[PDB]
């Protein structure tokens, strides 16, 4: 262990007031709905909670961009098939603890609702309540995620305008290390509901929801059938001396089904 | 019919497709093959219990059973008309309570939808020839 | 001097079984559930049966088992947790005329009762509720949690309090009526005051208690399982061999 | 030791939703209504449906929506005011024999529940009331006011708590009976204790929630809409083309 | 769980609780008890001279908590289940061959012969089958 790193990026006083969670939506839902008091007790990794900063990235690249919701928790992304609604804040930990030789800074902003999506250049990601954290920090960086909202609750269908949490490579990643390799700091994201997160109205639990990350079949790729000629598959491989961007037409399907 | 698996001897093989409650027949999927034929000119229909995409989609996600049959509900995707109601027995074949005499073919542009688990004795609504 | 009223006839009595009070000093966690899952009666996955006039008295119309696979909310929630403990409460609805005349008897068979075949005189020896098929209102039972172990695991090869239903007197129509008039029934379940799970895991895998789902593939967009050609029709025929002995295209629903 | 009675089976539970208490600091006015509109159950404008023996289980017999267009008094009063907020209470009556044998299940579907098509196992997952078609007395439900906004506007393109009714078990006659015996139903509604409107405007225009009225013109005093001549008869004919593709004399009921 | 950086100094101490359905456990019957599972969360980023390639080693060491107990003194048995595999103290030259009834005259490696034979004598499982 050595402390030639950054001790902790202790969440600066981000300029934001406290936001009410389930205390506003409670006299407007016709049910008493509580979630397991042990889900609030440990930080589990997001469904979208894995990024990486290489030295081929440029200042301005968006490392992660995740809207406040129940899609930020494997626990609550599963509980949100039974309910239609939610409110409340979340607490996010950001785990970048790169090597002792790397150098660079990321900046994590708090983008409000209704802000136009798209570019979000590097000159303007600092105009939001942000936290500038070095990629060497040891201890995780707790940062809030408030439910700034115009209405009482949100419906558990992603067409909601909800507060994002954008992270942007602010200065590029470099390394002092004397030998022929630039390390690739690989961060992770952990999350847990705040003290007043709450779901709203128990509904039939349907599996085909906007959450429910992709699954693949448990079948070996040598019992599978081919998608361009009627035969089995006799081996998958990677070949750099071939047409790199081919224009095939069969066996080509989006992940969303079409 | 069972071909010659040994040269003249007995082998291990799956049990016959049964049994049924009194009044149920076997729902058959029907495909027509290529045939060398000297005299006739009709189509050689072969019948299966479950098509592919059902033998896959099993043995890829392994379900439990929790009962002796599944009550499916075949309905056409247009106008929501209910074609019939069948029992997918846990041994991977569909029974259908049909009390007619001759065949009865259904359209092949509906979607089976699992409704529930039903015990072995459940009594299906009859279909009308 | 008393009066013995000539009509009460119902209300199965219980002695409260302990839920999390036994499980607590041996489970790592004791996980509450939504306080509104206890308020509604939602339909059991196996909540389906029918009583035909060709059933003989003694037939077991259904045979459930106390688990979390009796409620579509607990079958969902039971993918995050590793085991459960607690009571439940069932109700059944029967849809019959004022012509049909039978009585069914819903019994609470304990665990480790020798699983053979109960007769008609032995079903009324359990805490039971007797009900005919002409009732308009649904009738309910407490499915308690008699157990030897401290809590159950949501991998159900453990024995639990069953709920057996027998056709007690034969179904026959007050009228000539029809001989194909089936009395549909339905089951509906909800936790009682003492249900809670045990140990938070990730939503584990596909699951057990996961309801079978069929692919959204119209049969004309399928493939025959005994010949490399698409499916070209659906039929039913009583004239063909009833029980063929095909070997290809056969599969259980559990994948084997 | 307790007794679990084997017959209660009903009474949907609620948690009180706030009415004017949320709307008050944001509406200009909060307008009471007659204290006797809360006392009577008057027939919904859409209070009409029928259950035939050719309906399959799953069919949605009706699908209302919490508004002031559920009560002919609030549909009238809602021409002076600009928006409403509050609960309601519905009851349905079913007119069946002691021969018909089905069960319907009236569910309280929340707002923003994905409007696709519910199955028969998913309808009992909402606060529901199950009732067969042989009941003599009308059965009632609280239609609460789950909402995201503080109050609703009487221009209904906003989502509100629906009331969906599904045919749960198929309608079939205990007797041979008739195959054309339809079970007529009716709906009836009234405000619950927490209903009141928002902002007095003039009786605005014609309105929405205004019931369609047809001109008092006997058809012989009319004009054909494909030729300049008076109407010279009424008929029905199954032999003529069933679905012609006329182009003149066509119009929606909303005027387009 | 517990998330440990690779570059920690002092050993990470953590409990291993006895979550169980029964009152006690039986020593002579492996049952289902709580596991510790260790997983590599984020990968290891270091330099490496030319050999070795700098692997980060790790070792788990346990002791009983303050309330471990055994239950009922029986007479000691020798055919237990925590009995490590011991081998005969016999030089191979004194042994006997398994495929041909003769002494054993030399043990050797040989990358030339069929690397995956299918012999049928001298096949056994270390568990005695
Ligand atoms: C040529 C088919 C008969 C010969 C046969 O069974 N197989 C030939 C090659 S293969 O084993 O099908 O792979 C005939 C009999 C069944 C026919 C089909 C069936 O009549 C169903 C539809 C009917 C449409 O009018 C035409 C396409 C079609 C899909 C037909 C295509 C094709 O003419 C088929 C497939």
């Amino acid at each position: 262990s050595g402390q030639d790193l950054v001790p902790a990026a202790v969440e600066q006083a981000v300029p934001i007031q406290p936001v009410a969670g389930a205390a506003l939506a409670a006299p407007a839902a016709g049910q008493i709905n509580q979630i397991d008091p042990w889900i609030f007790q440990n930080f589990v990794q997001c469904p979208l909670g894995e990024f990486s900063i290489s030295p081929r990235n440029t200042p301005g690249e968006i490392l992660f961009d995740l809207a406040l919701g129940p899609g930020l928790n494997p626990y609550l992304a599963h509980l949100s098939a039974m309910y239609t609604g939610w409110v409340g804040n979340m607490e996010v930990q950001l785990v970048l603890a790169g090597n002792a030789f790397t150098a660079g800074k990321v900046v994590v902003a708090l983008v409000p609702p209704y802000f136009p999506k798209g570019s979000l250049t590097t000159a303007q990601i600092t105009c939001f309540p942000h936290v500038m954290c070095d990629v060497r920090t040891l201890e995780p960086i707790q940062l809030p995620l408030l439910d700034v909202r115009r209405v009482l609750w949100h419906a558990t269908q992603d067409q909601e305008e909800s507060m994002r949490l954008v992270c942007m490579l602010y200065t590029p990643l470099r390394t002092n290390s004397p030998g022929d390799e630039s390390f690739v700091v690989s961060g992770r994201l952990l999350s847990k509901p705040a003290a007043d997160f709450n779901f709203v109205y128990l509904t039939p639990p349907i599996e085909r929801t906007i959450y429910r990350m992709v699954d693949l079949p448990v079948i070996q790729p040598r019992l599978c059938t081919h998608a361009r000629w009627p035969a089995p598959v006799y081996g998958l491989l990677v070949d750099p001396s071939l047409p790199s961007n081919p224009q095939w037409q069969n066996g080509r399907v989006h992940v969303d089904g079409t | 019919t069972i071909p010659e698996y040994n040269d003249g001897l007995l082998v291990p093989l799956a049990p016959p497709i049964g049994p049924f409650l009194p009044g149920e027949v076997l729902l058959r999927f029907r495909t027509y093959m290529r045939q060398i034929d000297t005299a006739d000119a009709a189509a050689e229909a072969i019948d299966c219990a479950l098509p592919q995409e059902f033998v896959s989609w099993f043995a890829s996600n392994a379900f439990t059973v929790q009962s002796e049959a599944l009550l499916l509900r075949y309905r056409n995707t247009l106008t929501g008309q209910l074609l019939f109601e069948c029992k997918l027995y846990n041994e991977g074949y569909i029974a259908l309570s049909y009390s007619g005499s001759g065949p009865l073919t259904f359209p092949t542009d509906g979607i089976f939808e699992v409704v529930s688990w039903v015990p072995r004795l459940y009594q299906l609504a009859s279909v009308g020839s």
